[PDB]
């Protein structure tokens, strides 16, 4: 009953605009929201009939005809990462038709880039080390000896976003990340 | 004050029966079983409105069959479980039509409990742990210091990873895989490897007396599942890789 785009990505630190479809909607029926982090439950967000919705949780802004809802996020941050549920419910029951939902990605804009393939040696080993790729701009797509996707952390007391992706074999780093397009200014120590 | 699922992961052999258990919050009436696949939404399983199941529309097949006795605890039993069985088991609970002032009518989910089938159990392997230390021309580049932690030859993919600061855990400056790579790509049923990355400042890395640990929660066979190789029994259990601070 409800038609959301399988897949989007949204930019970090801005409200996060997530549109849903549902034009067949009665008069009686309510929209939800619910969200899915990885390896948890939905949980519900917010829900609204006609007007206009606001929590500490997120907005929700349905038109007038009723057909199209839109879910805002005030504040877009990693931890928002997630499957977002759009469904639609007649009045008297309980019963929860999911659809696909959608999978927000929370992308940040690196103002610093400083790309660069690090070698980490095991707290206990010999011939034993990955290879960090680092601090490349999210422009930046890895191609999969054993390659991780990329991976956004956020530390945030310091205000600071980076990307990485991990490389190891049982080699050696500076032709570790070579076979997709690092930026030509990496930092090869 | 939630819903609780046990057990959180289950290991089935084919053919063998499994039981899921569901504690909805305490007073609700309403009680929902749903089956949820890789990428994609929960599907209806079947429905209870206290002890009598109303709607059982969605059950796949006559091998699944659910219980709630006593209008509260729910039981979901898959009998001689199938490969295709395999899927996160979530349960929600609600409290009826307008019960109650600011009744936002909202579905209450369980952590769900995923259920994994494998044709033998021989292939349960439990994760190694490794940390590697940040890189000292890191450290002098950026003022940043990566740990890397690895989880490596671990099957089925029934693994929670966390970092964890002087006995606390921590969530700032860190990024987990969202799923793991196969180490054996041309191999069915073959064991994964995860990585995730703890960031702090080199100040704090510097700091001997500061602990560092990867955790890696495994879930493998319970205690009624037989073991006969001669290698430790894969059990749900715990496998860290610890690191203190180096100073320069
Ligand atoms: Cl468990
Ligand atoms: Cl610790
Ligand atoms: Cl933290
Ligand atoms: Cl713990
Ligand atoms: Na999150
Ligand atoms: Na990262």
């Amino acid at each position: 009953k409800t038609t959301q785009p399988p897949s989007m990505d949204c930019a970090e630190g801005r409200a996060a605009n997530l549109p849903c479809n549902h034009s067949t909607i009665s008069g009686n029926e309510y929209v939800y929201w619910y969200r899915q982090i990885h390896s948890q439950g939905p949980q519900y967000i917010i829900h609204g009939l006609k007007n206009n919705e606001t929590n500490e949780m997120a907005s929700l802004i349905i038109t007038e005809d009723r057909k199209s809802s839109t879910l805002i996020l005030p504040h877009a941050t990693l931890r928002d990462t997630a499957v977002y549920y759009c469904i639609v419910r007649v009045a008297y029951r309980q019963k929860v038709t999911f659809g696909t939902g959608t999978k927000l990605q929370v992308i940040p804009n690196i103002q610093n880039p400083d790309p660069a393939v690090y070698q980490l040696r095991d707290s206990k080993s010999s011939d034993k080390s990955v290879c960090l790729f680092t601090d490349f701009d999210s422009q930046t797509n890895v191609s999969q000896v054993y390659i991780t996707d990329k991976c956004v952390l956020d530390m945030r007391s310091m205000d600071f976003k980076s990307n990485s992706a991990v490389a190891w074999s049982n080699f050696a780093c500076a032709n570790a990340f070579n076979n997709s397009i690092i930026p030509e200014d990496t930092f090869f120590p | 004050a939630g819903v609780s699922q046990s057990p959180r992961y289950k290991v089935a052999k084919r053919g063998q029966d499994v039981a899921l258990r569901c504690d909805p919050i305490s007073g609700h009436v309403s009680l929902f079983w749903y089956q949820q696949a890789l990428g994609q939404g929960p599907e209806f399983l079947t429905y209870f409105q206290n002890e009598a199941q109303l709607d059982k529309s969605g059950l796949p097949s006559d091998r699944f069959f659910a219980e709630r006795p006593e209008g509260s605890v729910s039981t979901l039993k898959i009998q001689r479980t199938q490969q295709e069985d395999s899927a996160v088991y979530l349960c929600a609970s609600s409290l009826a039509r307008a019960q109650g002032a600011s009744n936002t009518g909202e579905l209450f989910f369980g952590e769900g409990s995923r259920l994994t089938v494998l044709e033998d159990l021989k292939n349960v392997f439990p994760p190694e742990v490794a940390v590697f230390e940040p890189s000292e021309a890191e450290i002098s580049h950026t003022q940043k210091a990566t740990l890397v932690c690895l989880a490596t030859g671990f099957y089925p993919d029934h693994v929670e990873l966390s970092w964890w600061v002087n006995g606390k855990e921590v969530h700032s400056g860190v990024c987990t895989d969202p799923q793991p790579l196969k180490e054996q790509p041309a191999l069915n049923d073959s064991r994964y490897a995860l990585s995730s990355r703890l960031r702090v400042s080199a100040t704090f890395w510097q700091n001997p007396r500061n602990h560092f640990r990867c955790q890696v929660q495994f879930y493998g066979l319970s205690e009624n599942d037989e073991w006969t190789q001669d290698r430790a029994k894969p059990v749900t259990q715990i496998v860290s890789a610890e690191a203190w601070g180096r100073a320069d």
